[PDB]
């Protein structure tokens, strides 16, 4: 038989596409459930929450919604909700430098944005009955990641989001802060349509139990919460130190790869440093590992039998890079091509082509790194990424990735003259 | 239905 149709949001907490394919909390979980059933998983993405529910209650619609939903009532019977799989808590978010609102009524006279059709909107609507002085906005053209960006850079004063979403994202928004909890701990749950056959629901709830006993719900909550994609720039002192302490273990390896692949060995070394600080033992709960932080799928495809062997990691990662760069549309010339190749190394060719398409359509030049570099962060904005093929992507981390490789690359070039 | 978690 088929084919379980699962509706969600294109967002970093739920479902999104990255350099290795589909991924995200809600995705893994729903795929681990489709596997249990014995069926193929089919993800559909909703234009926004109002749409998600509408598509779910429609005659010819999907089977269930997996999208970080806070259940609404045990009545309504239209949309029924599974057992809960994650406990979160709504918090007010503000900006560093402005005054921390202490308790609810402090919200009056502040620009507030929340997702239209959300439980957070019901939360403020409820509060507005107390204080009619309360004013807040709601959009369909933002996701939580947008809201947080908006608070961060100062375009809105406050917002209201579930604790988990801030947990995955706070790291990328240096300015945001949690003012206070607003509500008690709610469990997150899946939403199926109502409601006259309980066979699908009963199988859902049996899978979410035992997943909560076998404990891969705690495996997931730690696999998707509290790490940084791209590691920050370390500065001269640290880099200079490792230059003396680390590079000499792996320099002959870098050099020998550059020979074998007719490229600057120092750019390869730069990549290695941006990836692991030249630590062959390095690893991440994301599944990359080794001096060049390679996935299993990639290391096997580059002839890498042991990811922890630095010579092999440096070979495979360099092979990957040069290959990605050979593969770029030949309208992109050097040096820009190499910068694109870095960008692709991180964000994936697919998203990168979205950035190129967006660049062109936006009047710019899809073959200049300096132009696409500016389109890349827009992939983290719903108003823009939804108009693309592959959707959300934290492309600003891709920018920090490429900037950082290039700056190590420049130092390395300077210490290895004339 | 109403209500953006992960
Ligand atoms: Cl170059």
């Amino acid at each position: 038989e088929g084919v379980l149709r699962v509706i969600t949001r294109n967002s970093p907490a739920t479902y999104f596409q990255d350099r290795n394919g589909e991924t995200g909390f809600e995705y893994e979980l729903a795929k681990r459930f489709a596997e249990r059933l014995g069926v193929e998983l089919k993800i559909e993405t909703a234009d926004n929450l109002d749409d998600l529910y509408a598509q779910l209650s429609r005659e010819g619609g999907p089977a269930l919604a997996a999208a970080g939903l806070t259940p609404g009532r045990e009545d309504d019977a239209s949309v029924r909700y599974s057992h809960t799989y994650l406990d979160v808590t709504p918090q007010i978010i503000y900006r560093n430098g402005q005054q921390r609102p202490t308790r609810p009524e402090d919200l009056v006279g502040k620009r507030i944005m929340v997702l239209k059709g959300s439980s957070h909107a019901e939360q403020l609507a409820e509060l507005k009955k107390q204080y009619p002085e309360l004013k807040y906005e709601e959009s369909d053209a933002v996701e939580v990641v947008d809201l947080l960006r908006m608070v961060d850079v100062g375009d809105i004063d406050l917002t209201l989001v579930d604790s988990n979403e801030l947990a995955m994202n706070q790291v990328y928004f240096p300015n945001v802060r949690v003012a206070f909890d607003f509500g008690e701990a709610r469990g997150l749950a899946w939403a199926l349509p109502g409601g006259d056959d309980d066979s699908l629901m009963n199988e859902v709830n049996a899978f979410l139990d035992q997943a909560k006993k076998e404990g891969l719900l705690q495996r997931l909550k730690d696999r998707y919460y509290g790490h940084v994609d791209v590691l920050g720039y370390v500065g001269a002192y640290t880099f200079t130190q490792h230059l003396q302490q680390r590079l000499p273990r792996y320099e002959s390896h870098f050099k020998q790869s550059g020979k074998q692949k007719d490229t600057d060995w120092r750019l390869l070394a730069a990549i290695g440093y941006q990836e692991s600080l030249w630590q062959p033992g390095a690893t991440s709960k994301t599944g990359v590992r080794g001096l060049m932080m390679l996935t299993n799928r990639t290391a096997q495809a580059m002839g890498v039998s042991n990811r922890l062997d630095p010579k092999q990691s440096i070979q495979g990662g360099s092979k990957y890079f040069v290959q990605i760069r050979s593969e770029l549309p030949e309208s992109i010339k050097e040096p820009d091509r190499s910068w694109f190749a870095l960008a692709a190394y991180n964000i994936g060719g697919a998203h990168l082509e979205d950035a190129r398409k967006m660049a062109e359509k936006e009047g710019l030049n899809p073959n200049k790194w300096l132009d696409v570099k500016k389109m890349l962060p827009r992939l983290a904005q719903k108003q823009w990424y939804a108009k693309t093929r592959y959707g959300y992507a934290r492309g600003g981390e891709t920018v920090h990735f490429v900037q950082n490789v290039r700056r190590y690359y420049d130092i390395l070039t300077w210490v290895t003259q004339p | 239905x109403a209500x953006k978690x992960x």
